[PDB]
């Protein structure tokens, strides 16, 4: 039940640095982080990469239908009423419908109005957008999964 | 005009083939027409002297 | 387990509407409007062996005894075949009805007795060693689903009046009517303890009846949903897993149904069938899967 | 010295096998080293027999050069092919041409089996390879891309089933099932004239003028580079124990190692007296299934067979 | 694809010499000439039949 | 080179109001009516009183174009080609002459057999980037007098001798004094001087559409049909997407909005998103300028 | 906690609450149509500029493009289970799969060497499930499939070859060319170049 | 949860968890009617059916003489 600043995030391309707003939703913060303790992303890729409208990560099955949590396949949303989704950098829970939570995140690209019509901002990046923008600049296919592995290595929940 | 090909010159480019494209965006710019200038213009003028 | 999962069968040339595990679980039978019975291996390459004739319609429904010794099968036209389960030949031909028989069953552990349904309205009774019929029920409607209990002392019937009649051998009369269905029933099976029998059913409920000498009256045990039913109009079979832990049922929408019987939630949603789905079947020892439909083909899936 | 190299024996002539009234263009020993095939310039196919080097039989139907002969393992035949554009199937128990395979439009100069199919695949001037139907006598594909002559063909019953070198100084790893290319080698400067494939290792070498270059099959990857050599090579050959044969057009030919790529013995052997000191070439080489005995077919209009010589070490570097 | 049949067969010989010459001259020069020059060989190499011819 | 490819690709309007359909496959039945190479010809009766249409162009000619087989429209909107290619960029350039058509032909056919078999190959990047004018005036059911029999020719004689019996239609064909009859094949399929594209071209243009800040720098936004229903909450949710948002005045008197933006860019944005296409609230909200 | 730049963004990463339209790189709303193809980057290596040699080629095309292609590997010393031909089931599995599929293409070739022998025979009648990917409904009649039944059409025996197929096109371009790899190349002298 | 979302042929049985658990995230807006639909040439989805003959020419006639005729979609 404690609040850790900033995780930082180990790629194969490099390190990104995730600045977590605890105040606004603190449960997917505190799912977040003790996923990252735990050691549930090392290991894990970027399954689905779009150009230019985020960059979907995090699933030991690398699907994008697996996953799960700390409280148990699913748990509600925070939808805030203070957070939009603008521009870069922006942290996010990923969705399957109402209030169905697992262990995916995305790290947005763009300004987006229907994401947070009907999605969960959970933080930010701070330290690292220019390693998400290589990243952002892989080579997809028909379904945008990546050719080549865009994995994460390891995962520290700092501060 | 009776004959099989030889009109596809002036229609259009013969055998045309694009140019490959690619990392850097070649879209806005074009090139500048040659000046017919009608009244000095010689088939000598053109091909130029031999 | 054997082979390797999937073991795809195909030989069949027409529709395939049934099909059966050997009660040692060694062999197979299939069945459809091939008018063909065909046995093959379920073990090493699953190979045919024995090809058997003796038809003039579509092979409906089939069924075995609990030794594995003698074939048991209803056609289309309005005879019922008695075959041996090694060595192939026709032992019993058995012609009673005056219409298409839908379905047959034999009962078990008693004396050798089969009871068959028909379009005409009958539900009639056979002694295999007395060449007549036993006993006739004239329902009013057609029937098209028709089995036992484990006691041998009723016939458990469905038809097209949206209602399971169960009928007794020694009062001879209506004994039970079983409401629930809105649409026709198509196909019935019961459970190798005797408790329970599942339905099929046009309305697209599959429906669980305990079947006990002490009733809660209203026999509305556990129903199932997801089982699709169009204009194909194809009589569907369901079928009990040997612990009475899963539930299979026919579809046609293409994909093989199976449930598990106490969560009543869908276990298995299995596809790879080009048409639609006929009968489902689990094998008596193991957990492998024969799913028979109407593209020719045979799928041995191995849980 | 990063590697050493295995030791072996040094090879020597010991048979100069004389009657072609051309230039012996193609060699190819029988699978159970009774006899072997040459075929030469002067439009005949000379069966020769192995032990004794006497000519059993002299086969003739060619219009021009005979370029290339194989044997087939499976069926009892001989495949030839020639400068007059044919492809001929002779049954070799009637010692008649029963079949030839047409379609190619300029001079076949190469062609190898499958080893598992009945599949003849040959190489022409007109920058083709061609996939024959031994039974139909039909081009099942024409492995078409290559933009100058394309000189020689190897086979197999694994990845790529078809590779050719040319001279366009590329080569192309085929697939046999789409008929399209896989891969595509630049590595050399000069024409490929010549691919070998390893009985065990799956690698193959090539060669032309500039080097010669060891490979990978599944995508071509470069594993070496063997030099020295330098001389328009016409065929490459590899002994089992990994003894790798380049000769050359100016008559000289090298034995090498195979793993190591070491350059042990250096033959540079004499001509046939008649003979002019320009016309010194080799243009084939095969080892017999013993792999003790290596027959070379030369441009004196000779063949050449040597063996291993038993008097040990003399030799290491 | 035409059959050398039996009017074809020296003109098809001479055909399929200057190529084999044309072959080997690529593989013969080594490795910054200017790869022109096959023609004047080609001349060469028929002025020798010649000559061959001539005794 | 043949065609030769199964089931073709067809649209809804052509392919028939009932479910089910029969259809016959002939192998290399006719020529291409662009290609002029053999395809595969499928013929169908799409219901009744129909005329049983089969299909005009190669499967590669519609692959290139992504139009249906037989009408020649587009399978996503059911346009002609001259108003998509007009709501989009012309960039294929398809030779019309002969020896340039087949080597293009022939050029295509080898990229599209050197592919999956399923994207409009060029086409489809430019196909990402739409919904301009052609969305508003997308035909919205199906115009089933495309399937239909022609005008008996003997019926114009005033000889139709099968009378009650002939399957083609006793009624008036177009008086040619018109643009909407001459209608090449060729034409139709280039995009070149199509009437019908014309016809819808020149309503799209006339369609209603924004106009400039007639004054400088002025990024107001004059909103009537505002509603008293909804809320000025939502407004700035759907309105911060643009930019820096200025002052927003509003008026629920007379039902406007007053709206400020930071430069005359953004408000020409919004006037482009917003302007006859933008529903919130499931009410439709009406801007001006001045 | 003042957007306003992309100077205040330290490392970039959009603030989510301050509702305003800021972005931390480029992103622009109206990034104007460029034919560019986009400059992609691999996993942990450099840009790729094997995007520019593989231009009409696929994605599991092998093509070779860069300075670590032409480096010598090493000795690998011995019996090594890297280097071995693959298996000799799955060489007898690759040899099926061959051969089937080369014999398919062998029948029909074969099938012009005798055009009318016992002339042919067509009834397989079949059936289709199509998806009109178009659903909104007015079309089918408000349904989702339509399932339509193939025959063939049946072939008149008597009826001559239909179409002009003399007819004669240039070659079309070859496949993209591939990267040459040469050595550095040999110095050449005045000398050996007048000799 | 546990399996690709499309290559396609799975050599083992699947459950059902294990292949109709939903796509996370949100999709992608890049894709038009035509690009999002599940399509396999060009205009849709084309699988061949094993329908009875005598019914489906049942229903066909069906519509062709009064308008109506059961659906043969399979889930709709
Ligand atoms: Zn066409
Ligand atoms: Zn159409
Ligand atoms: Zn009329």
């Amino acid at each position: 039940s404690w609040q850790p600043p900033n995780v930082y995030l180990e790629t194969s391309m490099g390190i990104i640095v995730l600045e977590l707003y605890w105040k606004h939703a603190p449960k997917t913060c505190k799912n977040f982080a003790e996923l990252a303790r735990r050691g549930y992303y090392n290991g894990t890729k970027f399954h689905r990469i779009i150009k230019d409208f985020m960059i979907q990560g995090g699933d030991p099955t690398g699907t994008g239908r697996g996953g799960a949590s700390i409280y148990g396949k699913q748990f509600e949303d925070e939808l805030h009423p203070d957070l939009k989704f603008t521009g870069a950098g922006i942290l996010a829970m990923a969705n399957a419908g109402p209030d169905t939570n697992g262990s995916q995140f995305f790290v947005t690209l763009a300004p987006t109005q229907w994401l947070d019509g009907k999605h969960t901002i959970f933080g930010r990046v701070c330290q690292g957008i220019g390693m998400v923008n290589r990243v952002g600049m892989v080579e997809t296919n028909s379904q945008d999964r990546p050719v080549d592995d865009v994995k994460i290595i390891k995962a520290y929940p700092s501060g | 005009r009776k004959r099989k090909r030889g009109v596809d010159y002036n229609a259009e480019i013969p055998f045309e083939k694009k140019p490959a494209l690619g990392f850097y965006d070649t879209s806005e710019e074009n090139y500048q027409a040659l000046d017919a200038d009608f009244r000095k213009l010689r088939q000598q003028d053109l091909d130029g002297e031999l | 387990s054997l082979q390797a999962p999937i073991m795809l069968l195909s030989g069949h040339e027409g529709e395939v509407y049934c099909c059966k595990f050997h009660p040692n679980g060694s062999t197979l039978a299939s069945a459809g409007f091939d008018r063909l019975i065909l046995l093959w291996n379920v073990y090493g390459d699953c190979d045919n062996y024995a090809t058997l004739k003796g038809h003039s319609g579509a092979v409906m429904e089939l069924h075995y005894n609990t030794d594995g010794s003698m074939l048991f099968s209803a056609s289309t036209d309005k005879t019922v075949a008695v075959w041996d389960s090694e060595t192939g030949e026709r032992v019993k031909r058995l012609k009673g009805h005056t219409s298409f028989v839908n379905s047959c069953y034999p009962a078990r552990r008693g004396p050798q007795l089969v009871c068959t349904g028909s379009d005409d309205g009958t539900v009639k009774l056979w002694d295999i060693r007395k060449k007549a019929a036993i006993q006739t029920f004239q329902n009013t409607y057609q029937v098209l689903a028709v089995t036992f209990n484990d006691t041998s002392d009723q016939i458990i019937s469905g038809g097209i009046d949206n209602d399971i009649k169960v009928w007794d051998l020694r009062q001879n009369k209506l004994t039970y009517t079983m409401r629930g269905h809105a649409d026709s029933v198509t196909g019935l099976s019961l459970s190798s303890e005797g408790s329970y029998l599942l339905s099929n059913a046009m309305d697209n409920t599959v429906r669980v009846w305990d079947v006990r000498p002490f009733a809660p009256k209203e026999r509305c045990v556990k129903i199932f949903q997801g089982n699709v039913h169009n204009f194909e109009k194809n009589l569907l079979r369901c079928s009990w897993s040997p612990d009475g832990s899963k539930i299979a049922a026919g579809s046609a929408d293409r994909f093989v149904y199976v449930w598990d019987t106490t969560s009543r939630r869908i276990l298995y949603k299995l596809p790879g069938h080009a048409g639609s789905i006929n009968e489902v079947a689990f094998h008596p020892d193991e957990p492998i899967i024969i799913s028979a439909s109407s593209d020719k083909r045979l799928y041995m899936g191995e849980i | 010295t990063m590697p050493k190299p295995q030791w072996h024996p040094p090879w020597k002539l010991y048979r100069v096998i004389s009657g072609h009234l051309g230039w012996v263009r193609c060699i190819a020993v029988e699978p159970g080293n009774q006899w072997f095939v040459t075929g030469s310039a002067d439009r005949t196919i000379k069966i020769w027999d192995l032990a004794s080097g006497k000519l059993k039989l002299s086969l003739t139907g060619h219009i021009s050069t005979v370029r290339g002969v194989i044997v087939s393992t499976r069926s009892p035949y001989l495949f030839s092919c020639g400068e007059d554009k044919q492809v001929k199937c002779w049954d070799l128990e009637y010692n008649k041409v029963i079949r030839h395979y047409h379609g190619h439009l300029s001079a076949v100069y190469g062609l190898d089996l499958h080893p598992t199919i009945d599949v003849l695949v040959t190489c022409s001037r007109d920058s083709t390879a061609r996939i024959w139907d031994v039974r139909t006598k039909a081009s099942v594909h024409t492995l078409s891309g290559h933009t100058n002559a394309v000189a020689t063909v190897r086979c197999q019953a694994a990845e790529p089933q078809i590779i050719t070198g040319s001279h366009d100084t590329t080569i192309r790893l085929w697939d046999l099932v789409a008929g399209k290319t896989r891969v595509t080698l630049t590595n050399h400067k000069k024409s490929v004239r010549a691919v070998v494939l390893h009985p065990r290792h799956y690698t193959f070498a090539s060669g032309s003028p500039d080097n010669i270059k060891q490979w990978k099959f599944p995508d071509g990857s470069f594993i070496q580079n063997l030099s020295g050599h330098n001389a328009i090579i016409n065929t490459l050959t590899v002994n089992s124990d990994g003894v790798l044969v380049s000769g050359a057009d100016n008559g000289t030919m090298h034995l090498w190692d195979w793993r190591t790529g070491y350059n042990f013995q250096r033959v540079h052997a004499a001509v046939q007296p008649g003979s002019l000191d320009s016309e010194s070439g080799i243009f084939a080489c095969a080892f017999d299934q013993s792999e003790s005995r290596l027959l070379t077919a030369e441009a004196d209009k000779t063949i050449k067979v040597y063996r291993e010589d038993d008097t040990a070490t003399e030799e290491t570097h | 694809a035409k059959t050398v049949t039996k009017q074809r067969v020296e003109s098809h010989f001479d055909l399929e010499l200057r190529a084999a010459v044309m072959h080997d001259i690529l593989d013969m020069m080594p490795e910054g000439i200017k790869q022109n020059k096959a023609r004047t060989i080609l001349q060469h190499l028929s002025e020798a039949w010649r000559c061959w011819k001539a005794n | 080179n043949w065609e030769d490819a199964d089931f073709p690709i067809l649209c809804q309007t052509c392919l028939g109001e009932n479910p089910y359909i029969r259809m016959t496959k002939e192998k290399y039945g006719k020529e291409c009516k662009i290609c002029a190479r053999p395809f595969t010809v499928f013929r169908w009766c799409p219901g009744v009183r129909m005329r049983f249409k089969k299909t005009e162009v190669c499967q590669t000619c519609s692959k290139l174009k992504n139009v249906c087989q037989t009408c020649l429209l587009d399978l996503e909107y059911g346009l002609p080609i001259q108003v998509r290619d007009a709501g989009l960029s012309f960039k294929d350039d398809m030779p019309k002459s002969d020896v340039n058509k087949e080597y293009y032909t022939q050029n295509m056919e080898r990229e599209i057999s050197n592919s999956d078999g399923t994207r409009p190959v060029g086409m489809l990047g430019k196909a990402t980037s739409t919904s301009d004018m052609l969305l508003k005036l997308a035909r919205t059911t199906p115009y089933y007098k495309r399937n239909r029999p022609h005008i008996c020719s003997f019926w114009v004689k005033g000889e139709c001798k099968r009378g009650e019996e002939c399957p083609y239609r006793h009624e008036k064909p177009t008086d040619p004094d018109d643009p909407l009859a001459d209608q090449n094949i060729k034409d139709r399929y280039y995009g070149i001087n199509d009437p019908v594209a014309d016809k819808l071209l020149k309503r799209a243009s006339t369609m209603p559409r924004l106009d400039p800040p007639e004054d400088k720098t002025i990024t107001t936004l004059y909103v009537g049909g505002l509603g008293d229903t909804i809320t000025e909450t939502d407004l700035r949710n759907h309105f911060y997407q643009f930019g820096e948002i200025r002052t927003i005045t509003v008026v629920q008197r007379q039902q406007c909005a007053f709206i400020q933006f930071a430069t005359r860019q953004a408000a020409e944005v919004a006037a482009e998103k917003s302007f006859n296409k933008l529903i919130v609230n499931g009410r439709r909200l009406n801007v001006k300028w001045g | 906690w003042i957007p306003r730049l992309l100077e205040d963004f330290g490392d970039g990463g959009a603030f989510p609450e301050i509702h305003v339209a800021q972005y931390p790189l480029d992103m622009g709303r109206k990034k104007k149509m460029s034919n560019a193809l986009a400059i992609q980057v691999d996993s942990e290596g450099k840009i790729k500029y094997d995007a520019i040699a593989r231009q009409g080629q696929s994605k599991d095309k092998v093509i070779y493009s860069k300075y670590t292609d032409l480096v010598p590997k090493e000795v690998m010393n011995a019996d090594d289970p890297d280097l071995q031909r693959p298996d000799e089931e799955a060489i007898k599995e690759i040899t099926e799969k061959t051969r089937v599929a080369l014999e398919k293409s062998v029948s029909q070739k074969v099938a012009a060497a005798m055009p009318v022998r016992a002339a042919d025979k067509l009834a397989p009648a079949q059936y289709i499930r199509y998806t009109p990917s178009q659903q909104g409904v007015a079309f089918n009649s408000g349904a989702k499939q339509r399932v339509i039944r193939m025959v063939e059409m049946q072939k008149d025996p008597m009826e001559p070859p239909r179409f002009k197929i003399n007819k004669k096109i240039p070659r079309g371009p070859p496949s993209p060319p591939a990267p040459v790899m040469h050595s550095p190349s040999r110095k050449m002298t005045v000398k050996e170049q007048q000799e | 949860v546990h399996l690709d979302p499309a290559v396609k042929e799975v050599q083992y049985n699947p459950t059902y968890e294990t292949m109709f658990a939903p796509e996370f995230g949100p999709e992608n807006p890049f894709r038009t009617q035509q690009m999002a639909a599940p399509r396999n040439m060009l205009s849709g989805y084309a699988e061949p059916a094993h329908i009875n003959d005598f019914m489906f020419e049942q229903q066909r006639r069906t519509f062709a003489t009064y308008g109506y005729a059961l659906d043969p979609s399979l889930d709709n």
